[PDB]
């Protein structure tokens, strides 16, 4: 899964 | 939420209005102008080597500009300044980096 | 994992400390940081990699320039984009440029890239322990913004991933006392803290240290 934190 | 990026935008506070106090010499040594009164009206906050405040303030009847002021680090000794401003902004348009 | 760690005695394996000024690239600083790490540690050579290549061009990989942007998101696009070049050919200035980057000239690579988990501390813990300096992302309060010097502790910030906002790079790890911290590298010029450097507390995943932090495994 890509990082969410610096997304949205 | 990113790093690097712009906080929420939150209300403006008594130390964002004096922001905008200390700084509206600058907005006129360089517009040439003479505003009156600019009320801080909303703000968001971006942490760069120092902090960059995006001020919304409202300043003629329903006449809103948007100021950007970076903030030093604690550091050595410097001042708040004008590092951009953006005119003829409207009571809702977003903050924004510029 | 031995109870300390720190890459900059074990020697030339951390640059110099830089100074990102009124920009939000301190992302790009956490990427080119770790990436020269990296190297260094696979192979000698200490090299200063170019922050404005990210800050120029890695739009694709969700980052935004001066306003924002992830390290791992960056590591993706200095893989994909083939490299990433260094400094003295693509000078840092801080503000949103178009990109101009330049094949021929990249002089650092990126193969795969290690992301450690979410909110799992220890797996950070053991990167920068066994593998390399870990860059990463925290919420950032003003208490922060006087820091000079000893353990940085927190009881403003919430480990989050709501409002974390800088990225940092994990130099190594330690104890104090009794009470066990994080040797940082910060974007901030080496004047601020600990001629750049600050110590955050370790263990409580303090202001989300390990909310979404990564390291790259460079192509050598
Ligand atoms: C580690 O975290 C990073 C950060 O979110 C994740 O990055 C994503 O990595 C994928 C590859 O798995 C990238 O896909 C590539 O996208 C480019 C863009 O068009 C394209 O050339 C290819 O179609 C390729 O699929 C993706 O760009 C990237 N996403 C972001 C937001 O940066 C990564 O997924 C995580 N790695 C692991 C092993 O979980």
């Amino acid at each position: 899964e890509p990082q969410n934190c610096s997304a949205t | 939420m990113i790093p690097g990026g712009l906080s929420e935008a939150k209300p403006a506070t008594p130390e964002i209005q004096e922001i905008v106090d200390k700084v509206k010499p600058q907005l006129e040594e360089k517009t040439n102008e003479t505003y009156g009164k600019l009320e801080a009206v909303q703000y968001k906050t971006q942490v760069v080597a120092g902090t960059n405040y995006y001020i919304k303030v409202r300043a003629g009847d329903n006449k809103y500009m948007h100021l950007k002021v970076f903030k030093s680090l604690p550091g050595q000794n410097e001042d708040l300044v004008l590092t951009g401003y953006q005119v003829d902004k409207n009571k809702d348009d977003e903050l924004t980096g510029f | 994992y031995p109870p300390s760690m720190d890459w900059r005695k074990k020697g030339n394996f951390v640059s110099p400390v830089k100074n990102q000024g009124s920009c939000g690239s301190c992302w790009t600083f956490s990427t080119t940081g770790a990436l020269e790490s990296a190297v260094a540690i696979a192979t000698g050579k200490m090299l200063s990699l170019a922050e404005q290549q990210l800050v120029d061009c890695a739009q694709n990989f969700n980052n935004h320039g001066c306003q924002g942007g992830l390290p791992s998101q960056a590591f993706e696009y200095i893989r994909y984009n083939k490299g990433i070049m260094g400094e003295d050919t693509y000078p840092y200035k801080g503000q949103d440029d178009h990109c101009k980057f330049q094949p021929d000239k990249a002089i650092a690579f990126v193969k795969d890239v290690a992301n450690i988990t979410m909110n799992d501390e220890e797996a950070m813990v053991e990167a920068v322990a066994l593998y390399n300096p870990v860059s990463f992302a925290f919420e950032v309060t003003n208490d922060f913004l006087m820091y000079r010097k000893g353990i940085y502790s927190s009881t403003s910030c919430h480990k989050t991933p709501d409002k974390v906002n800088h990225a940092v790079l994990a130099v190594g790890y330690g104890e104090e006392n009794g009470i066990p911290y994080w040797i940082v590298k910060n974007s901030w010029g080496p004047q601020w803290g600990m001629n750049g450097y600050f110590l955050i507390e370790r263990g409580k995943n303090m202001c989300g240290l390990a909310a979404c932090a990564s390291y790259p495994i460079p192509l050598v």
